[PDB]
């Protein structure tokens, strides 16, 4: 079952990404 | 008391003192693009001001042509975030169809990740803001079309609790 990441949870990637740059 | 040219003076004052710059990673992480409304105004605040006679900066101008050529891109690029945001929102509320709309959000996901590492200044930008309109055109169509189906199958498949008891 593929199911679109929340708003939440892609956000808290982006964040991680964004952090560690 | 008219004499206006202290307006002048502080607007160039103002602007200079922010020290607006484009350049940067295009996106940055909710998803946005770094090219803010304000960057076009200023653009429109040297266009009249050059007929009013005022002579204006000439690192004002410099940045008043990097906002005009980069305007449109940005406003391709905005809506296109702003598109896969609503849709985004529209297929999480009604979670029966993210299945089906699957392969274009694993589509846009994907050409997003391609675009991260490009910036303002890329020449690839360009061909990027040509890639993201067409699959996100595609994305718009395809959720439009199982929306109508989809409310189709819902009321049918409502229609068997309340329909006559015989097997036509």
């Amino acid at each position: 079952e593929l199911a679109a990441e929340d708003e939440q949870v892609f956000l808290m990637k982006q964040q991680s990404l964004l952090a560690k740059q | 008391k008219l004499n206006t040219q202290e307006i002048f003076d502080d607007w160039a004052r103002k602007v200079q003192q922010r020290n607006l710059g484009v350049s940067g990673r295009i996106f940055a992480i909710k998803l946005k693009v770094n090219f803010l409304p304000e960057i076009i105004t200023l653009s429109k605040e040297v266009r009249n001001l050059k007929w009013l006679g005022f002579r204006v900066p000439l690192a004002i101008v410099n940045k008043a042509h990097q906002a005009n050529q980069l305007y449109p891109f940005a406003i391709s690029l905005i809506e296109s975030v702003r598109t896969y945001e609503r849709t985004c929102e529209k297929v999480e509320e009604r979670n029966t169809i993210s299945l089906l709309v699957a392969g274009l959000k694993k589509e846009v996901q994907a050409l997003i990740a391609e675009g991260i590492a490009l910036v303002w200044e890329s020449y690839k930008l360009d061909p990027y803001v040509q890639r993201l309109a067409e699959t996100v055109f595609n994305f718009q169509e395809k959720v439009d079309d199982l929306l109508i189906i989809e409310e189709k199958i819902d009321l049918e498949v409502r229609s068997l609790e309340t329909c006559v008891y015989d097997h036509k």
